[PDB]
Order: structure tokens, then sequence, then C-alpha cells
DNA sequence: CATGCATGCATGCATGCAT
DNA sequence: ATGCATGCATGCATGCA
């Protein structure tokens, strides 16, 4: 919930996942996001809905939108002798999705 | 704070609240006296303002008497004026009660003479006055806008502090003659330590 | 328009009581004429008012049986209009300069500043007349109804400007004409008068231009200050309130940050009829005399004969520090010592060395560390308490703000500099940051802080000397780690104090029931057991130090052969046990200071000039046993 | 007004040289054979004369007065002087000029937190330092007017800061009212600056601050005070109505104050004079040295003891530090500066290190260098950040506009640069001296601002080893805290290691108990002492000779010919060795570089490290090795 | 809205102790 | 010898004027 640069008004703006609705939302470098845009994604990817709670703001967004995303193994060099679950940062739960 | 509407204005209502913003206690001047030497006489002078009484009274033009109708100057007597206590509060609605998610309401009250102190911020009060309202909306000029309404506030004349959970104000009871005789009598016992001990959880 | 209304005041009656008192009055001649004869010979810028002297007149004119008014009760109530009766009268009766020297507003010829003081308490028991002006009174007391009066507030002051100058009567002068106007100015913002108002002006059709002329205006010297409350008169779960002060006159410079005072003076109003208030200072009264005020008046020094002829002054001193704490005899003599201090040095070229000495408590929990800090931050003049939690080390040295009376831009000291020139007793030394206690390094040995942030590239003064309260390691001591690494302050920090005392608390049945026996009786009677001990009262021992601290003795070589070797005795002595790890450090020649240090304060403490071997010899003593609980 | 053009005029180790002469004769010769219009004046030679009693006084409460009284009496004196003699040259140039006077040394003041307002309109003087200085503003003194009916022009003067403006044409032709116009670019300005000070600590009671105070210089005093330079300045106490609104004509009944600046003076005796090489493209800048006082600088330029003398003399109430002396001496000499046209350029400046144990004299000795030098602050590294030692953007709050500021390292060029603390230091605020140690210079790119700026000081640094004590059982590089690439810049790291001897106890407890004797106690003074310093600086240069070409290259291919146990050998310990020889060659006033300065240099180096003294394979000290002597 | 100082909160790194 | 927990020191977020 945000302020407009040139009106002085208050806009709610959804993140690209809200803003991809019924489209495809590609995320560059995704292992290296902080805690807010991994929630935010999980979110996403579980439910395909956002939440939000913010100055006076209690609602729901849609956010039927497909992922795809790019991103680079530990260390930049591929491990063979491992399983992939160990040569990415990403978690189980958004691995799964 | 929360259902006061434009349906009671006018009315004596008592609201409760949280206390948000205080004011500095200020002095407001009532009535002021003159020495003239040349004469050597005293001369006093008065002054109202809208909030002062509950009935409208015509405006007068308050102006600061500096000479006498012979034209002998005056000099103020600062110790034999008269001048009343005013502070201004904020009172919104309790968290407590309060719809989750929402921003409050608030609502301003003014307090004078011997109400001017008795509560501090973040206190659990209750107010009892007159709801009012009070200048021109714009209605007296010529034009001035269309999105602005009258101003409102309370002129208190009860405030009461009550006492909640994890707040500030202490409780408090009145203690009569039956009760100070009831704990006389309670105390006599050998096993008093005992008795107030497992009543308590 | 205007109505007028009847009062029993008579501004007639009065005035010729005010002449009446202020030429045939007295406690030698007339009082107040000798006083005006100084001023007309120019060795007095002030005339001060006596309230008492007033009443005793009136009662003595009653004694008379002549009827007269209660001319101190209408200065009381009205005290604003009084000041122009009284600079009326004392303008009709001036003397001329028996010496030599080498209309118009009355203002212009005055040079004197009048000023009340308030109506003593002793002296209304005296005559049974309960005083207003001398009841002291809290910010959160002073309402509406004291508006015009003359009253006294207690406080400690926040804030101080700085002196300025405020014009009274500006004066004009026209090159047309020659003529001298004059404008009266009573308000903090004012219209200059612009074109000619003469007769000749007048009546000509060419009407001159005015001039300001500076030399000739009325400039007087203004300053402002605030006061909050005593943290003994804020009420149950409030927070304090501040209010401000108007000094003119005479007056400036007497009020700085920290003090706490007694401020008399009357209190003045300032679209709406709303307004500010605010004091006009007309008398000020210090709770605790600073040092550097002393003079041996005959009175101070027959109070101080008593204390010299009373044998063991020493020993009566060093058990008047907080005699409700059984015990701890040589911690208060080093106390003691600690107020005193050494004899600065300069000598003569770029060099300089502190005089003043720097202790510290380090002990187990519940010995009563704290309370002895909170005893000295009392005894001192000026003195300041803080804790390692509340603290920042910015919060102690400085930083910047912006004065709303006038526009300049300050630096804010911190607790340090608030105390320069006394004690900053610090609690909990171990649990602030080390990141905040090397900011205490400079001004330990160098007495200076040095800011190079933005703004400012500046240095202080902190003449302070640090009283610090600390614990082991892990709370109670653990005797079978090294005594320095049971400690955890770094070498640099221990070679700067002089005094390191060791309280660890180990139980014994003996000696247990006596302090139990003494702190039972503080609290069964609300005073100290012992009855041959008589201790001496804060200003009593106020007063001696002050008068000890004037004094600068040198030494002698019979002296110094020993100190020398001390030195290398202790030095040899020290490196054995400091390799050993069983050690407190390594003897510096820091150390050797410190031991002069505390032998020039035992010679001052006993008034001498020179140096006796005693004092080098009790010196040796203490910080000999100041490491004694170690070897039990 | 006639008693002082007349008393002023009859006015204008004991020893009879030149002291029987008319004093101010020659200047006032000198001074039209050159063409100069300035007299300074002394005012105690004032109170000396027995005539000149009263007039001293009424300077001191009425100087804007007596001021203009004396410059006539000057013009008048001048003239006379030349109408006399019969002298050739025309008398009619010098009515085309004009004179003035600067007095000074005036009674001298208290505090200016202690004057009070009946001190307004008289003459005072304070000491301080520069912060900032406004640029140039044109402040008027003649204002033109045109007819536009006519084209008839006038010219107005002013009075006490107003013009008067004509009301009807002054032509008889055309008398239109108000058909008058300023022309702005016509018109006729002087010159006025602004400038903050801030004063010593000559006197402050307890509890309060600096305090920073502002003054108004005119004319020909413009751009003559940098930011930095400690000054005594003389003038007068003024005191002025400001208004409240640029639209309403309230006057604020408190009043500002402010001096006017008659008087400036730079060079003192207890400190050098500024270095020369860095106001080359830019009042006495310079002490001025007579035959006599040369002649005892060259007396002394020959003594069998100077390089330990003039060690020795620099803090003489420091015991021993033989050699921390001398490295610090040669510190202040510095290197030969060189100017290149194809390739870069150098500077000399010596940066030099002290680390060792608590209580070995590190801040004495900083707090001398600091006060026998021209520029610099002595700041400790606690209180420091990276902008406020460099450079900083801020507001005014007599304007409310923008300006860069200068920072504690740009204050101190030309100077030394002192900082406590070294190790007690953050990383980040350490950083920026990279630049400064090597490159002398201080590039800013911030919003609004992309410089580089010229920061040309050598920097005296004191720190102690990690854990305080220095322990011989880790190498050297351990005991202290600092990484390669800051090490390698110091041309001199001293260790002063604290060793328990019963000698050398005894002696240096004597020599401090010996203080303690009285309440006020071979050494130069240290006015000759700065005179030496200042002249060897301003005139030697040295030059380096093939004689010591072979004798540096040998000495350092010797360094590099001896892992990271201890500070490996750079390339920057050849040219910290070519700075200390010329700084020594200078010191003895010759202008070649022999043998026997880099064998100084070299022998300086390795005694500073404790080098005769640790074992090359372990890289630890032997307590042992080291000795006080 | 950028600059730079002082408070307060959060995180990640290193060291010590225990299994 | 390795892993986990605790304490400390470095970083960022706020808040400011
Ligand atoms: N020797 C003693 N004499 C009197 N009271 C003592 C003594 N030792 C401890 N006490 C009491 O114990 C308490 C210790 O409190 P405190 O000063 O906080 O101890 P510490 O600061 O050392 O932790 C005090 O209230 C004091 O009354
Ligand atoms: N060689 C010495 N010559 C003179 N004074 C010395 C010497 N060594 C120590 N001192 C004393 O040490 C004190 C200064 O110590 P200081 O320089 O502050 O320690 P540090 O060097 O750790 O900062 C002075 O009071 C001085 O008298
Ligand atoms: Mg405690
Ligand atoms: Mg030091
Ligand atoms: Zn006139
Ligand atoms: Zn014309």
């Amino acid at each position: 919930v945000r302020k407009d640069p040139i009106t002085k008004e208050w806009t709610l703006e959804g993140g690209a996942l809200v803003l991809a609705d019924k489209g495809v939302c590609l995320i560059d470098e995704f292992d290296k996001m902080n805690d807010q845009d991994r929630t935010s994604i999980h979110e996403a990817m579980e439910q395909q809905s956002i939440s939000i709670s913010k100055a006076g703001i209690v609602t729901t967004l849609q956010a039927r939108c497909s992922i795809i995303a790019a991103a680079n193994p530990n260390g930049g060099r591929y491990n063979s002798t491992l399983p992939l679950a160990q040569n990415v940062s990403l978690t189980e739960p958004i691995l799964s999705r | 704070p929360r259902t006061l509407t434009a349906q009671h204005l006018n009315k004596l209502v008592s609201v409760e609240g949280i206390v948000t913003k205080t004011s500095l206690v200020r002095p407001k001047l009532i009535r002021s006296v003159h020495y003239a030497a040349k004469t050597g006489r005293f001369h006093y002078r008065d002054y109202t303002d809208a909030t002062t009484t509950l009935t409208t009274r015509i405006p007068t033009p308050a102006i600061y008497p500096t000479e006498d109708t012979e034209g002998n100057k005056l000099t103020t007597e600062y110790g034999y004026s008269t001048f009343i206590d005013h502070q201004r509060i904020t009172v919104q609605e309790m968290p407590e009660m309060a719809p989750a998610g929402q921003l409050p309401r608030s609502i301003d009250v003014i307090l004078d003479d011997d109400l001017v102190d008795k509560t501090k911020p973040g206190d659990r009060v209750n107010v009892v006055g007159v709801f009012k309202s009070l200048g021109a909306g714009g209605m007296n000029q010529s034009n001035s806008n269309t999105l602005i309404g009258f101003k409102t506030l309370i002129l208190g004349n009860t405030v009461y502090p009550l006492h909640a959970r994890s707040t500030g104000v202490a409780a408090r009871q009145m203690l009569t003659d039956f009760d100070i005789r009831n704990i006389n009598k309670l105390s006599k016992k050998k096993d008093i330590f005992d008795i107030l001990s497992q009543s308590l959880a | 328009a205007l109505p007028s209304i009847q009062l029993p005041v008579d501004y007639n009656n009065l005035f010729n009581e005010i002449t009446d008192f202020l030429v045939t009055f007295k406690q030698k001649g007339p009082k107040y004429m000798a006083m005006l004869q100084k001023v007309a010979n120019r060795e007095l810028n002030s005339v001060i008012i006596d309230l008492d002297d007033i009443l005793q007149y009136q009662n003595e004119k009653f004694l008379q049986g002549t009827q007269a008014d209660d001319l101190v009760s209408a200065i009381q109530q009205n005290a604003n209009h009084f000041t122009e009766l009284f600079c009326r009268a004392i303008d009709n009766n001036m003397p001329l300069p028996t010496k030599e020297i080498d209309l118009f507003p009355p203002n212009l010829t005055r040079r004197y500043f009048l000023y009340f003081k308030p109506l003593s308490q002793n002296c209304a028991r005296r005559y049974r007349k309960k005083a207003i002006s001398s009841k002291p009174l809290s910010v959160r007391q002073i309402k509406g109804d004291f508006l015009g009066q003359l009253i006294t507030v207690r406080g400690i002051i926040t804030r101080v400007s700085d002196v300025k100058p405020a014009v009274e009567v500006i004066a004009y002068t026209c090159d047309q004409c020659g003529y001298e106007v004059f404008q009266e100015v009573n308000s903090r913002t004012f219209t200059p008068l612009s074109e000619c108002t003469s007769e000749e002006c007048s009546q000509n059709q060419t009407k001159g231009q005015l001039f300001m002329s500076t030399r000739a205006s009325k400039f007087s010297a203004f300053q402002e200050c605030k006061i909050q409350e005593l943290s003994q008169q804020v009420p149950v779960g409030h927070i304090p309130r501040s209010l401000n002060i108007h000094v003119n006159g005479t007056l400036v410079r007497s009020l700085s940050p920290g003090d706490i005072v007694d401020v008399t003076g009357i209190f003045l109003p300032a679209a709406g009829l709303l307004t500010e208030t605010y004091l006009e200072a007309q008398f000020v009264r210090q709770h605790k005399k600073k040092f550097a005020s002393f003079s041996l008046t005959s009175d101070v020094e027959e109070r101080v004969m008593e204390l010299i002829t009373s044998g063991d002054v020493y020993n009566r001193l060093a058990k008047s520090i907080a005699p409700e704490i059984y015990g701890n005899l040589d911690v208060k003599k080093a106390l003691l010592l600690l107020l005193v201090g050494g004899v600065d040095k300069r000598v003569g070229d770029g060099m300089k060395i502190r005089g003043d000495i720097n202790v510290c408590l380090m002990g187990d929990p519940g010995v009563a560390k704290s309370q002895l800090l909170k005893a000295i931050c009392k005894i001192s003049p000026r003195g300041v308490y803080t804790t390692g939690k509340g603290s920042s080390g910015v919060g102690l040295t400085a930083a910047v703000m912006k004065d709303p009376v006038t526009d300049e831009m300050i630096l804010e000291g911190g607790a340090l500099v608030l105390a320069d020139n006394g004690i900053c007793c610090i609690d909990e030394f171990d649990k602030m940051d080390e990141s905040d206690r090397t900011a205490i390094h400079e001004v330990m040995e160098q007495q200076t802080i040095s800011i190079s942030k933005a703004g400012i590239n500046t240095t202080l003064n902190a003449r302070t000397s640090i009283l610090a309260a600390a614990n082991p390691l892990y709370g109670r001591y653990n005797p079978r780690l090294s005594p320095l690494d049971n400690i955890n302050l770094p070498a640099a920090l221990l070679s700067r104090f002089d005094i390191l005392f060791l309280m660890l608390d180990i139980p014994s049945r003996d000696d247990d029931e006596k302090l139990a026996e003494h702190v039972t009786y503080v609290h069964m009677h609300n005073k100290q057991p012992d009855l041959d001990f008589t201790p001496v009262e804060p200003s009593k021992m106020r007063e001696y130090i002050a008068y000890a601290k004037t004094k600068r003795p040198v030494m002698s070589e019979a002296v110094n052969d020993y100190v020398v070797q001390a030195y290398i005795r202790l030095r040899q002595d020290s490196k054995r046990e400091m390799d050993s790890k069983f050690s407190f450090g390594q003897a510096t020649p820091r150390t050797l200071l410190g031991i002069i240090r505390l032998s020039q304060a035992l010679a001052k403490l006993r008034l001498a000039d020179m140096v006796d071997i005693d004092d080098v010899e009790e010196a040796l003593r203490l910080v000999r046993v100041s490491k004694e609980s170690l070897y039990q | 007004i006639q008693e002082c053009t007349t008393n002023f005029r009859n006015f204008l180790f004991i020893n009879n040289t030149t002291d029987e002469e008319l004093y101010y004769i020659k200047q006032l010769n000198e001074m039209r054979e050159l063409g100069t219009s300035n007299l300074n004046l002394d005012a105690r030679n004032l109170l000396a004369y027995k005539q000149t009693e009263d007039l001293y006084h009424q300077l001191l409460n009425y100087p804007q007065e007596v001021i203009s009284i004396m410059d006539q009496t000057i013009k008048d004196c001048m003239v006379s002087l030349i109408v006399d003699n019969n002298l050739d040259y025309d008398l009619d140039e010098i009515e085309t000029k004009f004179y003035k006077v600067r007095p000074y040394n005036v009674g001298s003041c208290k505090g200016m937190r202690e004057l009070n307002p009946n001190d307004i309109d008289k003459l005072i003087n304070l000491k301080g330092l520069v912060l900032r200085s406004t640029p140039v503003i044109p402040d008027m003194k003649v204002a033109f007017f045109k007819c536009n009916v006519c084209d008839h022009t006038m010219a107005v003067e002013i009075d006490r800061g107003v013009i008067q403006e004509p009301a009807r044409c002054e032509r008889i032709d055309c008398n239109e009212p108000n058909s008058m116009s300023l022309i702005h670019n016509r018109c006729s300005f002087a010159d006025k600056q602004v400038i903050k000070l801030q004063e010593t600590p000559d006197f402050v009671p307890d509890g309060q601050t600096p305090h920073s105070i502002s003054l108004c210089v005119y004319d020909e005093l413009v751009d003559s005070c940098r930011a930095g330079d400690r000054i005594e300045v003389t003038g007068t106490f003024r005191s002025i109505p400001i208004r409240a609104n640029s639209r309403q004509r309230v006057l604020k009944s408190l009043y500002k104050t402010y001096v006017d600046v008659v008087h400036v003076k730079k060079v003192s005796d207890k400190r050098l004079d500024v270095d020369t090489s860095t106001i080359e493209q830019e009042v006495e800048e310079v002490r001025q040295i007579t035959d006599q006082d040369l002649a005892k600088i060259r007396e002394v330029a020959a003594r069998e003891d100077l390089y330990s003398l003039l060690a020795r003399s620099i803090a003489p109430s420091i015991y021993e530090l033989e050699d921390v002396k001398k490295g610090i001496l040669l510190q202040l000499f510095g290197g030969t500066n060189k100017t290149f046209t194809k390739g870069g350029r150098y500077r000399g400046d010596i940066n030099i290190l002290l680390c060792g144990d608590p209580s070995t004299s590190k801040s004495q000795i900083l707090q001398y260098v600091h006060k026998i030098t021209p520029r610099g602050v002595y700041t400790s590294g606690k209180g420091s950040s990276a902008v406020g030692l460099t450079a900083y953007i801020t507001r005014d709050v007599d304007t409310k506009q923008l300006v860069l500021e200068s920072g504690a390292l740009v204050l101190s060029d030309g100077g030394v640069c002192c900082i406590d603390e070294f190790d007690k230091m953050s990383d980040s605020t350490r950083s920026v001296l990279h630049e400064v140690m090597e490159q002398q210079t201080i590039s800013i790119a911030k919003a609004g601002i992309i410089t580089t700026l010229n920061a040309r000081s050598s920097i005296l640094a004191s720190a102690n080893p990690i854990g305080s004590r220095y322990n011989p059982n880790l190498p050297v590089t351990e005991n202290i805290d600092l990484p390669p690439p800051l090490l390698s810049r110091f041309d001199l790291v001293y260790l002063v290691l604290d060793k328990v001897d019963e000698k050398n106890d005894r002696e240096l407890a004597k020599h401090l108990t010996n203080l303690y004797l009285e309440d006020k106690p071979d050494v130069l003074p240290v006015e000759f002492l700065t005179m030496y310093i200042s002249y060897a600086k301003e005139h030697i240069h040295p030059i380096i000779t093939e004689a010591a070409k072979t004798e540096l290259v040998r000495a350092y291919v010797g360094m590099r010919k001896m892992d990271e146990k201890r500070i490996t050998a750079t390339t920057r310990q050849l040219e910290s060795m070519i700075r200390l020889a010329e700084a020594h060659a200078k010191m003895k006033l010759k202008n070649v570089v022999e043998l026997e300065d880099v064998q100084e240099a070299v022998r300086l180096i390795r005694s500073a490290i404790k080098d005769y003294a640790t074992d090359p394979k372990t890289g630890k000290i032997d307590m042992n090795l080291v000795q006080t002597g």
C-alpha cells in the first residue's frame, strides 16, 4: 500500500504474481531472494492467492498464474555426486511445486 | 467514538474510550483590570468566547484597553486580573472494542477550571458532556468550498478514570462501616493466614 | 465603556512608606543610603531589597503605634508595579559622587538594577506572618491563580542560553532639525520610527529622516533558562514537566546546566484569550555551594577551627561517608581521598599532568557498592550518576542541537561534561559495550574529548573524576581462575585507575553477626547504631573539603628518595607475580604518579604546605591493602 | 580633533644599534618608495610615549573616529615629508591613491562569551581558528540614476546604509516627477566577506562548550584567511537589529553581534611557518629573519652535536626515547618536493606509527607535535567518521543554502595530522586513508559534487598492541592488528617495549619526581627552533648524487634478500629511505645528499622496528637483546 | 528529498563445551 | 573430532533535522 508519485494518492498494488493473473510470471535469479519474496512465492504457489492486511485494507487477491523460474547451483558449478536438493538453496516445500 | 453521529449534536452524551493525546494546560483571560494614576482610579473589562457558555451570544469586539476616556494612560495590574485554566484532550476507541484491522475514530474534548488535569495519555476514560457544533462550514463565505462541514467537539463537564487490565489506572473501592467492621472481625481468627491463602486461585 | 471598580489599595500612602523605609531604616548610617552612595561613587551596579527589612521596619512602626500599611503583602500580590515605585524613590534620594569621575524617559538616567529578595521563613515565625514567597513549589503546582505574584520554584536547570543585548529604549536623531526621539520597547519585536515628529519639522514643509543611534540606546543583558522537576516531586506514574525563566541585568551567568536551585521571581503573562507564562528571576539560591567560590570569611574560619582542633580528622571524615554502611573503612578512606584530589602540574613547557584520582570497586553481589556511589554522588557539589546500560558513549561526550532562543547552533554535552570539576559515578561498568568505554580513555588521561564527526571538528574539556563499579566475569569470585582473567578489563584500562578495590564476600560466622545487628538496627531505628561517633554533617564536611582544596603542597628530597626506593621495590616485586600469572598486572610509571597524587591529597587534607613522609606511608599502605582479600 | 592630529603627529637587554632612530620615518620612506599604502601600528608603542597616553584609551573606546583621524594624519605627514625635502618624484600620483592604518596588539581580551552590552562599539582582540569563508559579496557605495524622459544621469552617495532617491529631475528644462530609474550595472561596489571563527580554549569556565563567531572583512583583507589557519584578529565589536521577514519591517528586539576586522595576524612564535610549496599560486604570511638571526642559524648549523641537540630540544620534558625523537624531528623537515611534467608527481611527507605498551609517553609526544605545528588537528580514533575527516555537505543557519565543508584531514594540509587509538578505529572509517597516504588526494563523487581535492599532509599515529601488552610469544606482525596494504604506507614503525630494570627504573623515577620539588619549574628555546626549521624547509632543497644511488640500491636489495612472519619489504621502503635521507640532508643545510645520509636512513629504519634483536627464522623478539641505551 | 549522526533491532560468525 | 549453543560483533532500519 504505497503513495502515488504525482496524485499524492494511496494505491494498493499487488506484486507481479497478482498482476500476472491468467498469464505467466518469469522470475530471474530465483536463488537470491530475501524472506519476503520467498514467503510471497510460497503463498502464491500453494493457494494461488495473496492476502494482505495493511493500513486498514484487509483483502485477498487472485494470483492464478504459472511460474517459470531460472537459477544457478550452489558454488556456481553443478555437482552430479549429490541429489539436486543439495545443489540449490531452495528448500523442499518450494521445490515440490 | 465510533457510534457518535450527526443525530446526537446538541445533546448530553457520555463517551468512553482511551485518552490518546493531552495538551499543555494554559491560563485564559476572563477579566482585565487597569490603573490610571492621573485620576487614581481603577477600571475593568470583561471578555467571553464561544466555548464559555452553552447558549449562543452575539460576538463582542475583544480589544485590550490602552487609554482612558479622558485620555489618561493606563497600566496593567496583572495581580488583580482573572485567569482560568484550559486543557484540550483527544479520546479514541479502546483497543479492547475497536474492530481489528480498521483505523479507529477519535473525538476532541475541552476541559476548563477544575477539570483541567485529571487524566494522562494512554488511560481509559469516560467523559460526560454536551456534543456541540461551532463556526460556519463555509456558509458565511460567498465561495469557500463544497467539501467541508462544521467542526464538532465535546464541552466536558464530568471525567471519570476507568480501571482495566494491563492499564495505568489503579482500581479502588469505597469502604463502608459494614466492610470495616467485617474486616476487623475476620482478622481476629488465628487461621487468618490460611483463610486468606487458600482462597487465592 | 471602561467602567470603574473600587479597591482597598492606595498607591499614594505606600509610596510614602517606601520613602520612609528607604531613608530611615537601619539594621554606620542609614543602610540603603550607603548602598546608593556606592552606586553614585561607581562601585555597585545592583541594589537588592530584602523583604525581611521591610517587615521589621513596619513591625517597629506598629510598635510605635502609628498606623501604616502592609507593604510586604502588597508587594507579594502585585510585584511588577512596585519595581518602578522603588526606582522612582531611589532616583529622588541619590547623593552626588563624593569621589571623582574619569521629557526623556527616566530609564536612560538609571544605571542600576532593582531586585526583590523573598521573605525568609525564620523571620515570618519570629513575627507570626506566614510567608508565601519562601514556600518552594513544583513546576506542576504553578497555576493561573499565581499570575502576577512573587513566588519561588525549586528545580534542576536543564538548558541555558548565551547572554545577548536587548534594546529597552531606542534613540533617534534628525539631521534636519536636530531633535532626539525616544521609543520604549516591551515586546519581542517592534517597528521603528520613520519620520521626524518635532515642532520645527511639523511646522516646516520638509520633514527630516530619523536615524537610530546605537551608543545612546539603553541596551540590557538578556538570558533564558529552562527548569524541570525533581524526581521527588513527580506524582506516582507521571512524567516531569518544565518551565521557562528570563534573566535580565546583573544576574546573567548565575545559572548553569545541571545545578539544583531555588529561583525566586514574578510570574507574569506573555489570536486568542490563552497565554504563555514565564518567571522573571529576582534571586537565586544554590543547594550545594561550588568549591571555586570559597572565601575564608570569619564564620567559615570559626566553623573549620572546631574540626581542626578535634583530634582525629581523617578517621572522623572517613567514618562520616554513608554512616549507615557497616565496615569498609579503607574503602571510605580512598573515597574521601577521591573528593580532594592531587595537585595538577604544568611544567611551564608544553606539557601538563592531571591531578585527579580515579577509583574502581569490583566485588561480589550484595556488598553495597551501588549505595556508596549514590552517597558519593550526593556529597560532591557537582555529582552525576549513570548506569552502564543507560549510556551510549555519545550520550556521555556530546552531540549537536539548535538554540530556540537565539538562532545559534550549539553543541550539547553529556554526563561527563556536566560533571566537570566533579565526580562522574559510573555503575555497571562491565556491562556497557566495550565500544562505549573506549570514549572514556581520553577523558581519564588527557581530561579532554575530541569530536571529528560532521558539522563539528573541535575539542571539549572534562576535568572529571571517575568512580566506577563493576563485577567479576561470572558473578561471584572464582578462586581457581587467575585474578586478571577473573576480571574483564583490558590492561590499558586498568593502568588508568589509581585504586582498584576487591570487595569479596567470604562468609564467616563471627563477623556476619555484626553486619546483621547493624542493618537491623538501621531498620528498627531510622539512624545508625554507634552512640560514640557523631558524623560530620554534609555541609560542614563540604566546607572543610573546600577549605582543603586551596592548598598546593610541594615535596622535599627526603621524601623523594623514599618514593624512588618504593617504586623500584614494587616494580621489581611485580614482575615475578605477573610472569607467574597470579597477579593483577605490571607496575608502570602511572603507579608512581598515583602514589605521588595520593600523598599530595593526604598532605592537603592536613592543611600543610609540605608532604610529610607519613603521607607516603599512608599512601603505600592504601595501595597495598587494596588487594588484601585475594590473599585470604 | 585638533588635539589628536597634533598628538599623533608629534608621536610619529637594552641595546643601541637601531633603537636610536626614528622608527616610523624609515617605514614612511620605504612606503613612498615602494607604493605601499598601509602602516601597521603597534598599540603599546602608543602606550609607551608620554604624550600619547590618553589617545591610547580613546582608541580603546572610540575606534572608528580615531582610525580616520590617524589615516588623515598619515596622509598629511606624507604630503609634508614629500614637499619639505623638495624630492624629485612626482606628488601627483600620490593624490590618486588612499592610505590606511591597521592598529594591533590592543589591550587583551577575556573571551567573547564574557563581553556585556556595555562593550559595543569598542576595540577588542580575539584568537581562534578559521572554519569557513563565504565568497565575495558586492556591497554598494554609490548609486546611479537615469532619467527616462530626458536621459539625464545622477550619482548619489551612501550614508549609514541608506540611499536617497531623487524625487524630481534636477534639470531646469525637464523636471518631470518620479522619472528616475536605477541602473544596477552602472553603479559602484566594494567587496565584503564573512568568516567563521572558533575561539581557542584560552579560558573556559566549568561545563561550557566551544563558541563560534562571525567576522566581517572589507576591501583589501578579502580572501586572506583560509580554512584551518590559526589567527589573532583585532577589530570592533558591533550590534545590529535583524529584520524578522523579507516583506514586513517589524524588527526583532534581540540584537545580533559581530566583529569588524581591522587587523589580522597569522604567524606565531611558538610554531613553525606554513609550508610555502602549497601556497605558490597564493598580510604577513611568514616571519622575516634579520641578518643577526641568520648569523645565529649559520653558527648553530656547524656544531658537533647538532643532530643530538635538535632531537633533545623537542619535548624537553620527556626522558630518553632518542630514536623516536630523531624520527619525529626528521618528520618535521620532510623530503624535497618534485614536480614532473611528463610522468606523474611525488611528494615527501613522512608518516610514522607508534606501537608499544601502555604508559610509554605516546600521548605526550603527539601533544607536543600538535602544539609545535602551523596546521593540524589532534583527533582520537573513537570520535571520527569517514566523512568527518574528508568532507561534508551542509546548510548554514544565516542563509539556508548548500555548501561543501572541509574535514579534519583537509584542515591539516601542509602540516601533521595526529591520530590516537589507531587500533580502536573502524575498518571502514580507516579505509579513507588509503588514498590520502600514497596519492595525497581525496576524490569525492556524491550527489551534486564530483571533484578531486589535494590533501598534502603527514600522519602521526599511536596504536596499542592486541591484548594491550606486548608479549614476545607471537610474531611481530600478529601483535599489531593491521592488514598488509595499510601497514606498508607507514615509513617508520616504532616498537616501544617496556622492560623492568632497576637502573632505568631509578633514573626515570628521579626524572619524574624532580618536577614536584617546585610548583613551577642544553636545550634551544622554542622560538629559535621553529625559526630554524622554517628557514630550512623554505630554502634548502637537497639533490641526489650518484654516490648515494649505489648505496640506496644495495641497501634495498639487501633488505629484499631476506612466511608473513614480519613486515616484508615492499617498494615503499626504498622511497621511505630516499625521503628520510633527503630530510637528514636538509637538517644540516646541505644541498647534496651523500653516503652518510643514506646510512642514517637505513640505520634509523632498522632501529625503529627492533631488527637488531629479532630472530630471522621464528620472527620473535628476544627480550634480552633490547636495551634502553 | 539527499546527507550524515545517534538509537535500537536483527543476524551471522566464532569459540567453547560436551558427547 | 564434530556439532550445537551462546555471546559478541557487524549490519541494517529507523528516525531525524
Ligand atoms: N556492609 C553493609 N552494611 C549495610 N548494609 C549493607 C551492607 N552490605 C549490603 N547491605 C545492604 O544490601 C543491599 C545491597 O544493595 P546494592 O548496593 O545494590 O549491592 P551491590 O550494588 O553490591 O549489588 C543494600 O540495600 C544494603 O542496605
Ligand atoms: N619516558 C618518559 N618520560 C616522561 N614521562 C613519562 C615517560 N614514561 C612515562 N611517563 C609518564 O607517563 C604519563 C603519560 O602516559 P601516556 O603517554 O598517557 O600513556 P600512553 O602512551 O599509553 O598513552 C605521563 O604522566 C608521564 O609523566
Ligand atoms: Mg549494584
Ligand atoms: Mg594514550
Ligand atoms: Zn526633524
Ligand atoms: Zn529629466
